[PDB]
């Protein structure tokens, strides 16, 4: 999964912790 | 003709249903790939279309030569079949490029099987019967959305396009948030600039550029899905001073009020439908069969006792020995000893299966492994013994033993399965904990709990049909989404888990959208897939329909079921009491009728024992309305030092000073700095706390020198200790914080000080006590699911920081991370996901967060990717496990929450009267009579001169053409007002401004003309004309400020633009049904202010506690506690609490403050944030919601008589129409009016009340004559005191017609029911 501060997509649900807000985990 | 009779034999229909099912399976087997790729299996399946089309054409061809046409085509289902087959034929023969909209019709093929099963058609008709009253509500909802969108068009239009750009190199915004150019907005950080044009936050989709975008974003904001993101964008684009004032009402009016209205209308519809003859006749049958079984049980007990006596006397003096053993066995399983032993065994089994956690000792694993076999054997032996004793048929007679037998066989299957293949566990041996429900038998709440299950089981057909009809519509929408966005979500880095490629993925996506979680994100992604915000917005219509008609369809399926079954249960329970007591008394009548030789003392025994059970006559308003509806339906069918302290406490002007001291202390709590502890303000508050607690201890000693008192003691002593430890060094800072937090109990002292607030608190407590039992059942079921999830998922929620490593021993060292286009070395560390199922408590927390719907797709992904006990995730390893979550969603958030709501609705006790003895003959009769009692005959105040000028203006203004023209002006003004957009041409803006000018001038013209038409004080008498005057002067002020020089840099004056947006309420008059509903609900809301005060006090207490405990968390971004959502201030804490109450990321906020947070720089502490949040957030979501659910019902019941109208004898609402009609004739009061007007007046009003047709006029001709009439006085006398009285007195509860002689008794009864009205009616009664 993606780490803290990494660029993400909300609909991937691939942030290790937290949600994908404003395009960043 | 001849073909019809010889082909409609049932196997033909069954063969057609099989074809439809096969076609559905083929449509489910399809697969979609991007960029024109195709699987070979799709090519194979495409060949099957001609067969299905030919079969459907044949089936629709045989019906045309057996029913004709434009009668075969009379049925709508036949029309749908015909259009489906026609589109199929066209698609087969259509080689042209235009087939996308023609191939989409195939998604209606599953609906064909609804037309083939008439039971499904009946169920669909029943479910859609409740959506007709809701349509008006929807209209109101639309009126809300537009009304806010226009406002959002006037304040936030073109505000999200500025962004921080580096120095104009290639237009790459450093951040995804709007910024402001040197303003109270979010300033750019570093060396970037707030440049012009940036698409927007969510691909430029959520904005207020024109009316369509505004409507879409407002609708997306009233579903409480991502509204906080838009709030934060507006905050950082224009300052957070006033944005809340736009969004809190929009949530309050658009979400809470709308849901309350929908909830009330649906409950009223259910109540009205429950008392139809076809449903009452089935309920009577269900009750009669239960009553027969209850008697038969005791009679077989009689028979068995006799049989064993016979056998004993025969044997006392082979088959005999085994028969005696069987009788002894059949008696050792019906004793309390066996009951308690088996219950203790079940409890021990539950305790041992509930200790399973991750990384438990091996000894515990082996002990539980052996105990599983021991318990299975014990239960097997108990089942066999009971079956041998009672007998097979008698054993399976009870519905509870069938469940036990099924659980036993499933447990045996699980044991053998796990023995032949060690590994995963199905989780069936935990279901034995449901047998623990037999603890309710020894209670007094068995009948209620057991009648609900008897009601449920009686409706397996309806529930299955309803549950299969919900699945049928979820499968139709999944196929439609597969046709629309199938294989088109690869326009980014990776395809999302929420896609429409396969059928399982599409149906899971549709289910997730139905649960409402992250549906707006899927809408944005699908719009981008269809292409940009320019040409892709039409696809958004797919998600609106799925959201609307999925949000209220579920609420129509699951609430109705509950509102039915629970209600049935209640009735049954109540009946089972009345059918008993009314019989028991009869026995006491026979026990005295049998004895005449001795003075019977049993006659008085029933008299003294009859009033002990008649004290619990609760009879909630639902039951009273049901009884009245039954009466109406049957009637319609028939017609066809101690002294000194005592003086101090008893002083009348003493509670007020204590109350104001409490309030001042509460405000002192509110105004505090959690982070800047070393502040002069905090020192002042410390001083005030000294004086405040000093006065609290001063009012305690003297109050005790002569339950709630304990509370006061703890809040006084708690502060005392804090003061004792304050005059020294930092001794026990933990206790210091605890005692400071304990200070939040100051407002609670008011609960007993205000009688109304205590009353509403007691109402909340009674509501909780009315549902504690269902609460216990819910907790047991959730514990069972938690244990199942622990068995399924424990240990499998671990991961490595790089996805290449799947084991802990490999997750060590450094790894190359490819982020921000710069490879960097990162530590390789083995971590665990935030929400897991390691033990039963963690599973319960995770399942609670899932039940709230927040972040449940994330845990679904983590559960699907789970592989093994100590391995890392593998994507899509176990998709079938999603069944679990789906089942969970069907049970707790859909079924149990709805039965909670229904149980609170049907058991809501009357609080306004608190007694059943006022007149015992009037529920709405008195309400409708008081309407004519209070209001005097208001007139229009026609001119008294009518010379040349004032009469001309009066006639012109009151002319119906004038009001037509003014309503047209309202419509054109609101069309022009929503016609503005972003970056419009200058001449376009000038034209809009000129239209506003001319419209405002016209409205000022009407406002000044009504003055000379009516008068100065006569115009402002009405509360609406003053509103028109205020809004037109506001429009004039705004237009003068816009045209003439504007306020340069002083206090802002941009709110006046709202005034011209207030004219929409001016067209709300024409909604005669909408206006009365809105007024009724608002008036009910204004009648219950103390429950709102209780909710506000809950918010205040929780905000203060959160401010004290979590106030000094670091404001670091990228977490859930940041510059937008924090506990820093009282207002920020309240906003955070509101965000959690609606529910946005409350679990994320909970995780963001737990005991290991980097702490604020200015804060004096080094470790701030506690694990109290686990309680803090979980209780709040419990409390707030409950209070809200108590508020909503408290309004709904207040209007229940309106929500269950069944308008045939409508009297409360027709008085206003009668007044409107009568105001045309009467100039003023005048005392009395002439004779001729009333004869026409009887026809001027609505005919339904007084004469439906020409024939009922005879009854009217009977009302004016044949009885004493005020004709005894002057000939010209009013009859409004004698006509509408007569109609409302004879329409219902009519008794003076059969006799016509005992008028004085009825008059005396009426007068004594209105004894204190200051004797104003005496003249009206004549
Ligand atoms: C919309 C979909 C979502 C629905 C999910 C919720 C579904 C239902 C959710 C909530 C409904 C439950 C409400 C309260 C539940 C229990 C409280 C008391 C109810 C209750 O115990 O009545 C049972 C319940 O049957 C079950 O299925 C035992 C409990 C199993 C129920 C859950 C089964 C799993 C679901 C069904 C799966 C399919 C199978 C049926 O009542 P009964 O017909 O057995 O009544 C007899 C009768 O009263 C006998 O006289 C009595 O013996 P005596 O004492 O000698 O007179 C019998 O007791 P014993 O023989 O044990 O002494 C009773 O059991
Ligand atoms: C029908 C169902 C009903 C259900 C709900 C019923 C209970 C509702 C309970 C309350 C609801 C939540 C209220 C939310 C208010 C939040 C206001 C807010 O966020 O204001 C922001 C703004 C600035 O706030 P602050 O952080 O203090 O500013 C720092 C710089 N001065 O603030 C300001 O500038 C303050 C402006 C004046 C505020 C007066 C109040
Ligand atoms: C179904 C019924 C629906 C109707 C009822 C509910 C409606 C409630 C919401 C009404 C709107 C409230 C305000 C919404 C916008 C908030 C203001 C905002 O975001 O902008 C700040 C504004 C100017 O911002 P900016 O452009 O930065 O200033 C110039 C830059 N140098 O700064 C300002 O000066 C803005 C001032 C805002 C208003 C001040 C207080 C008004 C009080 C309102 C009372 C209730 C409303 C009654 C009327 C309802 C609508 C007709
Ligand atoms: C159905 C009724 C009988 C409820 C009974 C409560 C127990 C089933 C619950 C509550 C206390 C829970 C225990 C309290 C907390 C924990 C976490 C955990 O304890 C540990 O210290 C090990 C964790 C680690 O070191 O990683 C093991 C499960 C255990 C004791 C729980 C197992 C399940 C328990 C025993
Ligand atoms: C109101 C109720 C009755 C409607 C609930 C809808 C369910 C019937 C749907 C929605 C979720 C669907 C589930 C969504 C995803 C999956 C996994 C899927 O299994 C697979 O075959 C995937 C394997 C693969 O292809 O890799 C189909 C079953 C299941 C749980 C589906 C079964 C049908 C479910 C349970
Ligand atoms: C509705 C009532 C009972 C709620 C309590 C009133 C709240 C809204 C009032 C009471 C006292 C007020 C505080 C008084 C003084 C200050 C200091 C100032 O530099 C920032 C605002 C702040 C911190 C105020 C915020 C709002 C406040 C906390
Ligand atoms: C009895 C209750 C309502 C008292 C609440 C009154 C509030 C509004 C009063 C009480 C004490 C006051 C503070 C006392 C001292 C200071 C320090 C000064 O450098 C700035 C103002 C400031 C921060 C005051 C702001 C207003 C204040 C917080
Ligand atoms: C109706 C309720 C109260 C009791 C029945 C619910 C429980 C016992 C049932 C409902 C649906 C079931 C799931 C259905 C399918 C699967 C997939 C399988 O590969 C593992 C087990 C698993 C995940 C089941 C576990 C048990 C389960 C969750
Ligand atoms: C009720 C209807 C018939 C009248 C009210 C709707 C009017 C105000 C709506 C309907 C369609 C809308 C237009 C739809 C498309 C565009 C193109 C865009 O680039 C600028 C805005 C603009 C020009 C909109 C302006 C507002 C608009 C004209
Ligand atoms: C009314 C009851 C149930 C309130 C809930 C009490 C429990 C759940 C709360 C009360 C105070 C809390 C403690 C407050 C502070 C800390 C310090 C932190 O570094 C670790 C957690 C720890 C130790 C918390 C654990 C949870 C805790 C003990
Ligand atoms: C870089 O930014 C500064 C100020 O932000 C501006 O004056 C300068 O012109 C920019 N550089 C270029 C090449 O335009
Ligand atoms: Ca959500």
């Amino acid at each position: 999964c993606k780490g803290k501060g990494a660029k993400c997509s909300r609909l991937m649900y691939d942030c290790c912790t937290g949600s994908c807000r404003s395009g960043k985990c | 003709k001849y073909a019809k009779r010889i082909t409609e034999w049932p196997p033909f229909e069954y063969m057609i249903l099989a074809t439809i099912i096969a076609n559905c399976i083929v449509l489910a087997l399809e697969q979609h790939l991007p960029d024109g790729d195709k699987t070979p299996m799709s090519e194979r399946l495409d060949d099957t279309e001609p067969y299905f089309i030919g079969i459907f054409c044949f089936e629709a061809g045989i019906k045309i030569i057996a029913l004709g046409f434009v009668s075969y085509l009379r049925n709508g289902w036949n029309v749908m079949d015909f259009v489906v087959v026609l589109t199929g034929i066209l698609a087969t023969a259509g080689t042209d490029f235009d087939l996308r909209t023609l191939r989409a019709v195939r998604v209606l093929r599953p609906l064909k099987l609804v037309s083939g099963i008439p039971s499904l058609q009946v169920v669909l008709k029943s479910i859609m019967k409740a959506m007709v009253p809701l349509l008006q509500i929807g209209l109101l909802l639309f009126f809300a959305i537009l009304m806010f969108a226009i406002i959002g068009l006037e304040f936030y239009m073109g505000k999200f396009h500025k962004a921080c750009f580096p120095n104009s190199t290639d237009a790459e915004p450093v951040g995804d948030f709007p910024c402001g150019k040197e303003a109270p907005a979010r300033l750019c950080e570093g060396d970037t600039e707030c440049r012009e044009y940036w698409p927007g936050p969510n691909f430029g989709i959520t904005n207020f550029d024109n009316i369509l975008f505004a409507i879409l974003t407002v609708f997306q904001c009233i579903t409480m899905e991502g509204w906080t993101d838009i709030l934060y964008n507006t905050n950082d684009a224009a300052g957070n001073t006033w944005n809340w004032l736009y969004f809190i009402p929009l949530i309050i009016i658009g979400s809470f009020f709308m849901l309350n209205l929908v909830l009330g209308v649906l409950s009223g519809e259910f109540a009205k439908e429950r008392e139809r003859v076809e449903n009452r006749r089935a309920f009577l049958k269900l009750r009669r069969q239960q009553q027969i079984e209850r008697e038969l049980n005791g009679y077989l007990e009689w028979i068995f006792k006799a049989e064993e006596v016979m056998l004993a006397e025969e044997d006392r003096n082979f088959r005999r020995k085994e028969k005696m053993f069987r009788f002894f066995i059949r008696r050792m399983v019906k004793a309390q000893s066996f009951y308690w032993v088996v219950l203790c065994v079940v409890a021990l089994n539950t305790l041992c299966v509930a200790m399973v956690h991750y990384n438990q000792p091996r000894r515990l694993t082996t002990t539980l492994y052996f105990a599983e076999f021991v318990f299975l054997g014990l239960f097997l032996t108990e089942m066999s013994l009971k079956m041998y004793g009672l007998g097979p048929r008698s054993y399976f007679r009870s519905s509870f033993n069938c469940f036990d037998f099924g659980v036993i066989v499933g447990s045996v299957f699980e044991v053998v399965w796990a023995a032949i293949k060690p590994g995963s566990s199905f989780g069936i041996s935990v279901l034995r904990a449901l047998r623990l429900l037999r603890i309710f038998k020894v209670t007094k709440y068995w009948s209620s709990l057991r009648n609900l299950v008897v009601s449920l089981l009686n409706s397996m057909k309806s529930i299955i049909s309803l549950l299969f009809l919900l699945f049928l519509f979820i499968v139709v929408f999944a196929l439609l989404g597969m046709q629309l966005f199938g294989g088109q979500f690869n326009f980014q880095d990776e395809t999302p888990t929420t896609n429409f490629d396969t059928f399982p993925a599409a149906i899971l996506t549709v289910f997730q959208i139905l649960t409402g979680e992250d549906w707006n994100a899927v809408m944005y992604h699908g719009i981008e897939s269809q292409g940009g915000v320019s040409k892709g917005m039409f696809s958004s219509f797919y998600f609106i329909v799925l959201t609307l008609f999925g949000n209220y369809t579920l609420l129509n399926v699951f609430l109705a079921i509950a509102v039915d079954n629970l209600a049935n249960a209640q009735e049954l329970t109540k009946d089972e009491e009345e059918m008993e007591e009314a019989a028991n008394q009869k026995l006491a009548l026979q026990k005295a009728k049998e004895v005449a030789e001795v003075s019977p003392m049993s006659a008085a025994n029933i008299s003294i024992a009859a009033r002990q059970q008649n004290s619990a006559k609760a009879r909630s308003v639902w039951e009273q309305r049901a009884s009245q509806l039954r009466l109406q339906n049957l009637r319609a069918s028939c017609e066809a030092l101690r002294r000194f302290c005592h003086y101090i406490v008893t002083m009348r002007y003493f509670e007020v000073v204590i109350l104001v001291v409490i309030a001042l202390s509460s405000i002192a709590l509110a105004a505090e700095d959690p982070v800047r502890t070393d502040s002069p303000r905090n020192n002042a508050l410390k001083y005030l706390d000294y004086i405040f607690t000093g006065v609290f201890t001063f009012e305690m000693v003297i109050k005790m020198i002569d339950l709630w008192n304990i509370l006061d003691f703890i809040v006084v002593s708690g502060a005392l200790v804090a003061f004792a430890f304050s005059g020294s060094k930092g001794k026990d800072i933990n206790t210091i914080k605890s005692l400071r937090v304990l200070r939040v109990l100051r407002p609670l002292k008011t609960i007993k000080r205000l009688p109304k607030l205590k009353a509403v608190f007691d109402c909340v407590v009674n509501s909780l006590k009315n549902v504690l039992n269902i609460l216990i059942v819910y907790m047991l079921f959730m514990f069972i699911f938690a244990v199942i999830a622990v068995q399924l998922f424990k240990g499998k929620f671990f991961y490595c920081t790089d996805e290449s490593k799947e084991l802990e021993r490999d997750c060590r060292g450094q790894y190359l991370d490819y982020e921000k286009e710069e490879v960097e070395a990162q530590p390789r560390q083995w971590k665990k996901y935030d929400f897991h199922y390691d033990n039963v408590l963690w599973a319960l927390l995770t399942l609670f967060t899932v039940s709230t719907g927040e972040g449940w797709p994330m845990v679904l992904k983590h559960s699907v990717d789970a592989t093994y006990e100590e391995q890392g995730p593998s994507p899509g390893y176990r998709m079938e496990l999603s069944i679990f979550y789906v089942v969970y969603f069907v049970v707790f958030p859909f079924f149990f929450v709805n039965i909670f709501v229904a149980l609170i609705i049907i058991t809501f006790q009357e609080q306004g009267d608190k007694v059943m003895s006022e007149c015992s003959l009037e529920k709405n009769e008195r309400a409708c009579i008081d309407f004519a009692i209070s209001a005097k005959p208001l007139t229009r105040y026609m001119p008294q001169n009518r010379q040349s000028f004032q009469y001309k203006t009066w006639t012109f203004v009151v002319s119906p053409p004038f009001e037509y023209f003014i309503m047209a002006m309202i419509a054109l003004n609101t069309v022009v007002l929503m016609m503005k957009f972003y970056d419009a041409p200058y001449e376009y803006e000038l034209m809009l401004k000129c239209l506003n000018i001319v419209f405002t001038s016209m409205f000022s013209m009407e406002c000044v003309l009504k003055i000379i038409a009516f008068g100065v004080l006569n115009y402002f008498r009405d509360a609406w004309n003053v509103f028109d005057f205020v809004t037109v002067l506001g429009s004039i002020t705004d237009i003068l400020v816009t045209e003439i020089a504007e306020t340069n840099n002083f206090i802002n004056l941009s709110f006046l633009r709202l005034f011209r947006a207030a004219r929409l309420i001016k067209l709300l008059r024409q909604g005669y049904t909408i206006r009365i509903l809105l007024w009724t609900f608002v008036q009910s809301f204004k009648a219950l202010p103390y429950v709102c005060l209780l909710i506000a006090m809950l918010f205040f207490i929780y905000a203060i506690i959160g401010m004290q405990v979590f106030g000094n968390i670091a404001l670091d971004d990228d977490t859930s506690i940041n510059r937008h959502n924090n506990f820093r201030t009282f207002l920020q804490a309240l906003m955070l609490l509101f965000r959690s109450a609606t529910g946005e990321a409350w679990h994320e906020i909970m995780l963001s403050c737990l005991s290991n947070q980097a702490c604020d720089e200015q804060a004096n502490a080094t470790e701030c944030g506690s694990d109290f949040a686990y309680f803090y957030f979980v209780s709040f979501i419990f409390l707030c919601s409950f209070l809200m659910l108590n508020l909503f019902v408290a309004v709904i019941m207040d209007n229940f008589e309106y929500l269950t109208r069944d308008s045939s004898i409508l009297g409360p609402h027709h008085l206003d129409e009668f007044i409107r009609v009568w105001a045309e004739y009467d100039p003023a009061a005048c005392g009395r009016i002439s004779y001729n007007d009333m004869f026409e007046m009887l026809k001027h009003m609505s005919p339904p009340l007084g004469l439906g047709k020409k024939c009922p006029a005879r009854v009217a001709y009977k009302r004016l004559v044949r009885m004493n009439m005020p004709i005894s006085n002057e000939d010209m006398t009013v009859h409004f005191t004698s006509t509408l009285m007569a109609l409302i007195r004879t329409a219902l509860e009519i008794k003076l017609a059969p006799a016509g002689t005992k008028q004085h008794q009825c008059d005396a009864e009426l007068r004594k029911e209105i004894s204190v009205v200051w004797a104003n009616l005496p003249q009206k009664t004549l």
